[PDB]
This record gives structure tokens, C-alpha cells and sequence, in this order.
């Protein structure tokens, strides 16, 4: 099929070199411009540059010029983006895309094919397991009948962590939030369970947190305050 | 080179038509293309040469341009239409000292489309003080859990006693809950000393212009 | 040519 397949995501340290790839298939690789775009998580699309595979003619964005280099290997239908020295500001999801030339009544171009993206995280943070703290039951439904309790999964790197309750036995009323990235470069998230206030004195609540990168497994009992 | 301006957000009711603008100094003579992007996914081409739809794109989506403004119009909007929309164009110029024409791909900052598929629902706010365990670890984190709200957008303001506090604050983008409503979380990192020295800390959430706040104090 | 990029009406490079 007609597509662009990019290399795998990586966590890099600032100062390190990097080269990511984009393998094209399904059409004549040499004849269509290839573009690169970066998207910082939660932000918009930022143009990096375009390169013509047949002759390597290239146009760069002033924001990326001299910081990254575009190249292609015609023999293997692959386009690359490379850095000599990474900076934390290089963090982001990098997409390669094909500029198609529509040969209609009037000619025009558009990026019709897009790779799946390559997530590059440039951080000086070391792989670390989180500290898990209980979030003791607190009235949720105006002291009517439900309460909210949970677990704070603090300071881990990199993502992700998985959170279960009662070894997977409890699934109803559970919500595990996306993580936040704090100024320390470490992530934190919370998982909350909404439960009947009348159960706080009978039912047991244990959150099971697993952070595979650090081989960290923690079980934390969440009990009512005092 | 010229900047492409888009409204950061557009709201629409299901079945009605939504319009997204894109303005730029040279757009009146530059072809505009539009792209759609669902959270976590890759962009998809929706329109090119101002008004042309690539194969597979439904007729209910149209593109136009008047003056320096390009417009993407989505009729018969549906919940699945939610996501980000980006306009794109080009700039071409030759350096004063030569070197041939230099090309630039320009992107608008994007517009997030919201399709109001259910009634407005005010958020429930639960504020958790630092756990005794975290305090015994010489740390303190206040956790503000926001839930059951719609649409999925809120702003959070923290206060130390009565003064605004922005340092050490982190908030997640609202995520859908099992019941189709939204939830969000906000964190305030403090030192045990700060936690102990103030009379209270508060988390005030604003949803659709209305506020809901919770306050906590050292045990 | 196939390397052509049309910026707008009456304006195409390559």
C-alpha cells in the first residue's frame, strides 16, 4: 500500500546525536517532495523542511536550519532527519509526509501522505520508579452518598505507568488520568475511584501501580483519614 | 513567512454548520490546504487548492476563500468531527544576494472543533490535601480532581490563603470518563513548610464561566 | 516537471 513508515520513538540525552528515518512505499519515491513537521505534545504543527528525493534539493525552515539535516538514500526509499547535538528543545513528535502534485486542470500540491510519527524525548532525567501516596476518601456527592478516593503516582520517568485497583478486581467507577510533566522533568499522575460512602468502613481499596521501565511494582492501601 | 491566524476554538451543535477561518497577508494569491488531526493520530489531508477535496473526503466539507481569508466549512457536523484543523499555505522569495527561490511551508496554529453533543454539566471538585506519607517524605502535593463536566474544557486557579499561586502548578487536559462526561486533574507542589504556614489553599475551577471551588487546610 | 510546486494561481516553481 501507499504509505510512509517511520522509525521507533526514542528517549535521548541532550548533547547526543540522532538520526530518524522514514521509509516510503507504494509510489515513485524519487518524484515527490518529502516534508518534515514537528509537533510538540499538545501543540500545533511546525514545518521543518522539504527535500526532493531525486536530487536532494532542499528548503529548510529558518527555525530548524543548521540544527537538523535532511537527506535521503534513493536505493532504499528512505528519508532521514539527523541532529549532530540534541537539545531539550528538540523534544517532539516528528512526522514525515509526502507532497503530492495533483495534475488537474490547474496544478497544485498538498501533503496527502503522512507517516505515523516518531516521538523524540530529549531529557536528562534518569529512569525512576514513582512514589505512590494514598488520597484518602473525601466526600464527592455533597455528603449525599458517594466519595472519591485514589492514588497519587509521583515522580517517575519515563511514561507510562499502569494502575489497577484490588489486583484488577475493581474496575467500576475508576478513572486513571493522563500524566503531567513537572518542571523537574519527572511525570506524575493520579487514579481515582468513586465509591459509596457506606463502603469506606467495610470495603478495601488497594491501588496496584506498575512502572515497567524501572521494574517498579507498588501496592498501596487507601484508607479513610485519621 | 507571513503568519497564518486561526481561531483557537470553534463550537457547534450537531447537525449545524461550523466554519473555521484562516487569515494571512498573502493568502489572497496563495493556495490553501486544510488538514484534520485527531488526538494522538497523524494529520489527514481534507482540502487543497482552496476548495478541492481529495478522494474519500465527504461533500459536506467545503473550502473557500475571500480576500486574505480562507474558510473551511463543515456542514451536518457530528461528534466524530471533533479534533484539530490546520490550514496551510506557501511563501516563495529569492534572497537579495541570489541563491534561487526559497520555499516556506506555513501552518496556521490550529483550531479545535467542539461539537456539543450533550447538555452542559457543571464540574464536581474534590481537593485532596498532602498525605501524611508524603509529608513524612518531606514533600507535599495538593490534588484537585475535577469530574462529571461537559463540555470538556476548564481552567484552574490555585490560591495560597487568598493570593494567586501559579508556581508548581500542573493540570491535565480533560479526558472522557466512562459515563461520557469529562474529568481533569490539577496539582500544586508545595514544601511541607509552605503547607503548614498558610491557613489554607484552594482550587477554583471555572467551567463555562461559572466557578466551583474547594478549600483545604493543615490537619 | 514532477518536481513542480504550485504556490498559487500563475505561480509555480520547478
Amino acid at each position: 500500500e501507499v504509505q510512509l513508515v517511520e522509525s521507533g520513538g526514542e528517549v535521548k540525552q541532550p548533547g547526543q546525536s540522532l538520526k530518524i528515518s522514514c521509509k516510503s512505499s507504494g509510489y515513485n519515491f524519487l518524484d515527490s517532495w518529502i516534508g518534515w513537521v514537528r509537533q510538540i505534545p499538545g501543540k500545533g504543527l511546525e514545518w521543518i523542511g522539504i527535500i526532493y528525493p531525486d536530487d536532494s534539493d532542499a528548503h529548510y525552515s529558518p527555525s530548524f536550519e543548521g540544527q537538523v539535516t535532511m537527506s535521503v538514500d534513493k536505493s532504499i526509499s528512505t528519508a532521514y532527519l539527523q541532529w549532530t547535538t540534541l537539545q531539550a528543545s528538540d523534544t517532539g513528535k516528528y512526522f514525515c509526509t509526502r507532497l503530492y502534485l495533483f495534475e488537474g486542470a490547474q496544478s497544485s500540491n498538498a501533503f496527502d501522505l503522512w507517516g505515523q510519527g516518531t516521538m523524540i524525548l530529549v531529557s536528562s532525567g534518569t529512569t525512576k520508579g514513582p512514589s505512590v501516596f494514598p488520597l484518602a476518601p473525601s466526600s464527592k456527592s455533597t455528603s449525599g452518598g458517594t466519595a472519591a478516593l485514589g492514588c497519587l503516582v509521583k515522580d517517575y520517568f519515563p511514561e507510562p505507568v499502569t494502575v489497577s485497583w484490588n489486583s484488577g478486581a475493581l474496575t467500576s467507577g475508576v478513572h486513571t488520568f493522563p500524566a503531567v510533566l513537572q518542571s523537574s522533568g519527572l511525570y506524575s499522575l493520579s487514579s481515582v475511584v468513586t465509591v459509596p460512602s457506606s463502603s469506606l468502613g467495610t470495603q478495601t481499596y488497594i491501588c496496584n501501580v506498575n512502572h515497567k521501565p524501572s521494574n517498579t511494582k507498588v501496592d498501596k492501601k487507601v484508607e479513610p483519614k485519621s | 513567512s507571513y503568519d497564518l491566524t486561526q481561531p483557537p476554538s470553534v463550537s457547534v451543535s450537531p447537525g449545524q454548520t461550523a466554519s473555521i477561518s484562516c487569515s494571512g497577508d498573502k493568502l489572497d494569491d496563495k493556495y490553501v490546504s486544510w488538514y484534520y488531526q485527531r488526538p494522538g493520530q497523524s494529520p489527514v489531508l481534507l482540502m487543497y487548492q482552496d476548495f478541492k477535496r481529495p478522494s474519500g473526503i465527504p461533500e459536506r466539507l467545503s473550502g473557500s476563500k475571500s480576500g486574505k481569508t480562507a474558510t473551511l466549512t463543515i456542514s451536518g457536523t457530528q461528534s466524530l468531527d471533533e479534533g484539530d484543523y490546520y490550514c496551510q499555505a506557501w511563501d516563495a522569495s529569492t534572497g537579495v544576494s541570489g541563491g534561487g527561490t526559497k520555499l516556506t511551508v506555513l501552518f496556521g496554529d490550529g483550531t479545535r472543533l467542539t461539537v456539543l453533543g450533550q447538555p452542559k454539566a457543571a464540574p464536581s471538585v474534590t481537593l485532596f490535601p498532602p498525605s501524611s506519607e508524603e509529608l513524612q517524605a518531606n514533600k507535599a502535593t495538593l490534588v484537585c480532581l475535577i469530574s462529571d463536566f461537559y463540555p470538556g474544557a476548564v481552567t484552574v486557579a490555585w490560591k495560597a490563603d487568598s493570593s494567586p499561586v501559579k508556581a508548581g502548578v500542573e493540570t491535565t487536559t480533560p479526558s472522557k470518563q466512562s459515563n461520557n462526561k469529562y474529568a481533569a486533574s490539577s496539582y500544586l507542589s508545595l514544601t511541607p513548610e509552605q503547607w503548614k504556614s498558610h491557613k489554607s489553599y484552594s482550587c477554583q475551577v471555572t467551567h463555562e464561566g461559572s466557578t466551583v471551588e474547594k478549600t483545604v487546610a493543615p490537619t | 516537471t514532477k518536481k513542480g510546486i504550485a504556490i498559487g494561481p500563475g505561480r509555480t516553481l520547478y
